[PDB]
């Protein structure tokens, strides 16, 4: 059970490059 | 979260944009 | 600049692989 | 910053951890 | 789940390495 | 389509080529 | 030769999150 | 070509979607 | 299988960051 | 291996430290 | 080194799909 | 090694096969 794990690391990635200098924040459940 | 919204479909541009600072 | 990017994309992975289930806010320029 | 400290030279996963939230 | 979206990402970066200078055309279409 | 022949069972490298312009 | 090779990487994958169902053609030198 | 206008300077998101199909 | 495929090459960027200087082997066929 | 082990569950950093030689 | 650490990462997802059941070695120096 | 025959000049999939085990 694996899957969602996989999946955030593409999210990170995506998040990179739709934001930009604007920066993010990645919070998985708190 | 992120995780529930966006493994579960696939989020478009827009909805991803609602994480960035 | 072009290799400054590149280089934060990395960053973001590694971040994602050391913090876990705390996540992290990504800042670009402090 | 982050980009400062580990684009210029190589960041250990404990020097990363200090920007973990 | 979004397997094959992911799958997606990880065969353009597959067909990038193999097809080097000439290029390749990606088209998910059906 | 190549998601329909390399997303279950696994593409070998000549198979991948055959999308190469 | 290297740092222009490793930019395409990350432009074939910044493609495939923007131009989602439509796919895209890459060609390097066209 | 994509590689001289963006392996140079940044492009941005809508600049790359010139290149879609 | 692709899922135990996808997993792996998440699994050798992973052995990448943590091992560094010291290196690593990847044998999947185990 | 670690496919087995690290595919079916989060192998944690220290697990994956026992892959480096 | 920055530059070459990056090259790394990419050098080892190429290999992954390269080697396939093979396996490979990564030392970047023994 | 690897890095300085292929991170100083692209190595082919031919030249990366000569590191598989
Ligand atoms: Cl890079
Ligand atoms: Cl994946
Ligand atoms: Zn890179
Ligand atoms: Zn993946």
């Amino acid at each position: 059970f694996v899957n969602q794990y996989l999946c955030g690391s593409h999210l990170v990635e995506a998040l990179y490059l739709v934001c930009g200098e604007r920066g993010f924040f990645y919070t998985p459940k708190t | 979260g992120i995780v529930e919204q966006c493994c579960t479909s696939i989020c478009s541009l827009y909805q991803l944009e609602n994480y960035c600072n």
